[PDB]
């Protein structure tokens, strides 16, 4: 509530948000398309992607 | 048995290898080179049997590693440390004795309370650190350094992920064993009895059942009742991944009306429910193979003679240790025969993760670059719901 | 903890296994042109045997 001036350089500006920022995920997808044995009921063994991982 | 081959005998000279230049604070500054062959190794071309070998890639394998959990990641904002909720017991209803006088009208009666205070959670914090001399001595390309230093980040935001999901069923397994006393667990028998004792169990949840909770252990609710019922929108059950598989090849497979009948939604599991482990005895820290042993696994801050409190956890195999033996216990179910059923809104999830990256720390004296990660997370168990545990006792 | 504990280095570790080479493989095959017209009717069947 008092003003001063609350934007000195570090912990003037730590106590609020203080830049949100990598939120620990699930945006690669867990026990939905992980963790599924239902897969449909299939008509041939076509083909699985190789992924060259790089980086 | 060793070996006479002179460039067996180059490699096992390690006194010119490029790690004595970099521990003592004097060097050699010229270097004469040496004469390489190939002949009699495991480096031989056809043709020219003089060259040093040559590297064409590397990859970086890197895998993502979820959570499974952070839907049940609110965010508080970091103010305060003591939370805490409560009920009102039962009170069952008198009859009508119009023999006893009048005046008790005037004599009052509070309602009773029963709380539960939990406290502060915990931050989460650790550290890395990318060097700039010795380790661009690999990566033949800047390219590889470069995926390199984003892979370690991108693994140490991962395992962050890994850690809290197995401190998360350790906590809970840990709340069903310690906790959760006499009633509400149920002993089954075999690997298919549990699974008819689980559904048996489920439609337990939905009757006003003043057992079921966990009450008993409350402030005010020491001696009392309290009656709470479910919502079937609501359960979450978890057991090891063999169960549910045992499900999903027997019953919904070998029978024929499985339209309505099939809990399996609600079925969440894990390959094994320990590799967690508990303090007891309050030991300290003394033999130099235990702390180099912590620092495989990213703990640098413990030294030799720093204690350990008992309420603490180590989230890997750490019991093999010779001075842990006695002093550390596994959190795991007995028989490898689990399932454990409550209702969701029951567990309290909550973490801060707002200022989550720190800063980078330059060290140009050895010319490095530290980054520290930090997050403030927060988990119990709120005892005024329904659970119960089906194991092999 | 002691508060000069943050110029302490926690390098990352890693995990490493090498290939080898690979084999090159080689085939070879002859095709005549004199006495290869000695057991043809065509000239069109040859060039299938050819293909």
């Amino acid at each position: 509530m008092y003003e001063g001036n609350n934007m000195r350089s570090m912990m003037g500006t730590s106590y609020e948000d203080s830049r949100l920022n990598k939120r620990t995920e699930l945006n690669e997808n867990m026990s939905i398309d992980t963790n599924k044995s239902e897969d449909s009921y299939g008509v041939q063994i076509h083909s699985l992607s190789k992924q060259s991982f790089t980086g | 048995q060793s070996t006479k081959n002179e460039t067996a005998l180059l490699v096992a000279k390690s006194a010119k290898s490029a790690l004595q230049d970099f521990n003592h604070d004097y060097s050699k500054s010229w270097t004469f080179g040496d004469k390489w062959d190939n002949s009699n190794t495991m480096f031989e071309t056809f043709v020219n049997k003089y060259l040093f070998p040559k590297i064409n890639e590397t990859l970086l394998i890197d895998i993502a590693l979820g959570n499974r959990f952070n839907w049940l990641a609110k965010e508080q904002d970091f103010i305060g440390q003591y939370s805490e909720e409560y009920v009102i017991m039962d009170t069952v209803p008198i009859n009508m004795d119009l023999s006893k006088n009048e005046e008790l009208m005037l004599k009052r009666n509070y309602p009773r309370m029963a709380t539960k205070l939990y406290g502060n959670g915990i931050v989460k914090k650790q550290k890395f650190t990318l060097n700039n001399n010795d380790t661009r001595f690999n990566f033949q390309t800047l390219a590889d350094a470069t995926n390199y230093a984003l892979g370690v980040y991108k693994k140490k935001i991962s395992d962050i992920n890994v850690l809290e999901e197995k401190e998360m069923r350790a906590m809970l397994v840990d709340y069903s064993l310690n906790q959760l006393s006499e009633t509400n667990v149920r002993k089954a028998t075999s690997k298919e009895d549990l699974a008819s004792k689980v559904f048996e169990a489920i439609l337990n949840l939905q009757n006003n059942s003043a057992k079921y909770n966990e009450v008993h252990r409350a402030s005010g609710g020491a001696i009392g009742q309290y009656t709470t019922v479910s919502k079937l929108k609501d359960i979450v059950i978890l057991t090891t991944d063999s169960l549910k598989s045992y499900l999903l090849d027997t019953k919904i497979a070998n029978t024929f009306q499985i339209a309505g009948i099939d809990f399996t939604d609600h079925v969440i599991s894990f390959d094994d429910l320990g590799g967690v482990f508990k303090v007891t005895k309050e030991f300290k820290l003394q033999n130099q193979d235990s702390i180099d042993f912590l620092r495989a696994y990213g703990d640098y801050q413990s030294q030799l003679g720093d204690t350990i409190p008992v309420g603490a956890v180590f989230t890997y195999d750490v019991s093999k240790l010779k001075e842990f033996t006695g002093n550390v216990e596994e959190i795991k179910p007995k028989s490898d025969l689990y399932a454990f059923i409550l209702d969701i809104n029951s567990i309290k999830y909550k973490r801060y993760t707002k200022g989550m990256l720190k800063p980078p720390f330059h060290n140009p004296e050895f010319d490095e670059v530290t980054h520290w990660i930090h997050y403030y997370s927060f988990k119990a168990i709120s005892p005024f719901f329904n659970k119960i545990l089906i194991t092999d006792q």
